[PDB]
């Protein structure tokens, strides 16, 4: 793949964009709907699971959905501080790797 | 078995015993509460502007703050393949926007290695605050 | 009898070795889990609020700078910046200034760490953390892409004893009264009373090198105890005036979920200490005699060397 600062002419000129609907024949012309993984009633879930366990010995730590890894989750901003996670794999293991780092 | 919990040692008991001798702070000094209140996570970001204008401040913002990306092709425009500074030098992002509801979208980020089963996605982390903070900044 | 309980306990600690011997750190990690990782330029104070929030004690931290690892934030940094700001009163103003990397800084300046590879056997770790008199490790390995070496976790003596624990029946057979086996520390206690300064028992835990002091009466009775952790909720208050009060009233701060002092005697045995660490989060048992007066202390150091080394 080539890599350029240029950012593509569909977001700058309204021309381009244009030029796609009006040569029409669908699905690309809009974003697509969320996956089912992403929605947030199931990352929050995944997070009370680990707190039953761990605090209430109810249940079992739970495994996260492997569609999900990598993906970059986020909170509201508190107190100017920025707190953002991503569940990574560690070997057979997944760790929730999260940072607090000031903002302003 | 003679493990036992001392008496004396609960809040309650201690608090009761300095209450008794008389000491002034046994009223006047309260127990530390820590509010711990349940966060609400969620993935990247929710935007309420429309799909043209998310991603072109999007591009914006990384351009700004030094990023390169791929070229889109008409099958994929809601997807940003990108490469950013920061041995591989160069951290790949994959940015994705979807659709919530109809005035409602949601920006998805996903750190996509390295260029020239045990990884940290902190430097990924970091590098998404700084662009979270243009974002912000720039609205 | 006497030689079946020496025979069945040194059954069950061969036993326990062999585990320990056969198990690696990364099979003490929970299958998912959370690690909380603090960038250095982050306020002490908000640190603060976030550990206490997160219900931990300890968090690594991350320099966005330079991308590396910082080391870890611990309740021993906590101590020696109120041993700081009280020597030096006029600094107060500055607290809520003071960053991570500041108080590194400070810590460096007043002269005031062990790690291990998951793949490594338990029986290291926990040499390691002798070796380091630390109850804490950090688990460290390379990125597979820029081999910058990474926080995996961080582990605690108290995770080990409870994986022990939660794995070994044997333990239970470990039935010798913990004074036949010389393992309690009994010599040089330090320790204090109600009226001491809280900061006179700060002092004594960084001289020390402890993470409590227990509190005595008059006549040698065991009635409370002072522990790091409770530096924690000190700062998080008022910083000014908490530090001039007694232990007694800088006690008052304890929240009321305060999980209390365990206490045994010599005539208990490591399978109930065993069975009280897998079903509470205890770090020390305080020994006291028939009247409860203290005699000495147990800790998990303690228990640990013992399963390692013997008496
Ligand atoms: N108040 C005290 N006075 C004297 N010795 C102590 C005191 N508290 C702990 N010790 C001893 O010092 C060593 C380390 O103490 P500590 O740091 O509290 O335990 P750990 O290292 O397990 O956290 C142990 O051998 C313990 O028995």
């Amino acid at each position: 793949m080539e890599y350029t600062t240029d950012i593509p002419a569909v977001f700058t000129d309204p021309s381009v964009m244009e030029r796609y609907y009006y040569t029409l024949d669908t699905s690309w012309l809009t974003p697509p709907q969320l996956p089912p993984q992403l929605e947030n009633v199931i990352l929050n879930k995944y997070y009370a699971t680990q707190d039953q366990f761990n605090e209430n010995n109810s249940g079992a730590l739970p495994i996260p959905n492997h569609v999900v890894l990598n993906h970059l989750v986020t909170s509201s901003i508190k107190h100017n501080t920025l707190c953002v996670a991503s569940i990574v794999r560690y070997k057979q293991k997944y760790v929730t790797q999260i940072l607090y780092t000031p903002i302003e | 078995s003679t493990v036992s919990i001392l008496p004396t040692s609960l809040p309650q008991i201690h608090r009761a015993n300095m209450l008794a001798q008389g000491s002034p702070a046994a009223s006047k000094i309260s127990p530390l509460v820590t509010k711990k209140s349940k966060t609400r996570w969620h993935f990247g970001i929710r935007s309420r502007s429309y799909p043209l204008d998310v991603m072109g401040e999007i591009y914006i913002a990384l351009k700004n703050l030094g990023a390169e990306w791929a070229k889109p092709s008409e099958e994929d425009l809601w997807t940003i393949k990108l490469r950013w500074k920061y041995i591989p030098d160069l951290m790949k992002m994959v940015i994705q926007l979807f659709q919530i509801e109809t005035n409602n979208y949601l920006v998805d980020f996903k750190f996509d290695g390295w260029e020239s089963s045990t990884f940290s996605a902190y430097p990924f982390l970091h590098l998404t605050t700084k662009l979270i903070m243009e974002l912000a900044v720039n609205s | 009898s006497q030689e079946k309980v020496s025979i069945e306990q040194q059954l069950a600690v061969e036993s326990i070795r062999k585990f320990l011997n056969s198990k690696t750190s990364y099979d003490v990690l929970p299958v998912s889990y959370r690690l909380i990782v603090l960038d250095t330029s982050l306020l002490v104070k908000k640190s603060l609020n976030v550990l206490l929030q997160n219900s931990i004690v300890s968090a690594p931290l991350w320099d966005s700078k330079t991308s590396r690892f910082a080391g870890l934030l611990t309740t021993t940094d906590f101590i020696n910046v109120i041993q700081y700001y009280f020597s030096n009163p006029d600094k107060f103003e500055l607290v809520d200034k003071l960053q991570l990397d500041g108080l590194k800084d400070i810590e460096r300046a007043l002269g005031v760490t062990a790690s291990i590879h998951p793949s490594r056997p338990l029986f290291e770790a926990c040499l390691k953390m002798l070796e380091s008199r630390s109850g804490r490790i950090p688990l460290i390995d390379q990125d597979e892409e820029t081999h910058r070496e990474i926080v995996v976790s961080v582990l605690t003596q108290y995770r080990i004893l409870k994986f022990v624990a939660l794995n070994c029946r044997e333990t239970h057979f470990l039935k010798i009264p913990i004074g036949d086996l010389n393992i309690i520390t009994q010599d040089n206690m330090k320790s204090c009373q109600m009226t001491t300064p809280v900061i006179d028992v700060i002092q004594m835990l960084t001289q020390g090198r402890v993470s409590s002091v227990p509190i005595i009466d008059e006549n040698g009775y065991l009635i409370n105890v002072y522990e790091a952790y409770d530096v924690l909720g000190l700062i998080k208050g008022g910083i000014y005036n908490d530090l001039s009060l007694s232990v007694g009233e800088a006690l008052m701060r304890r929240s009321d979920d305060f999980e209390g002092v365990y206490t045994c005697t010599k005539n208990d045995k490591l399978s109930t200490i065993m069975d009280n660490i897998r079903k509470a989060r205890v770090h020390r048992f305080f020994v006291v005699d028939d009247v409860g007066r203290l005699v000495g202390v147990l800790t998990l150091s303690d228990i640990l060397k013992y399963i390692l080394l013997g008496s």
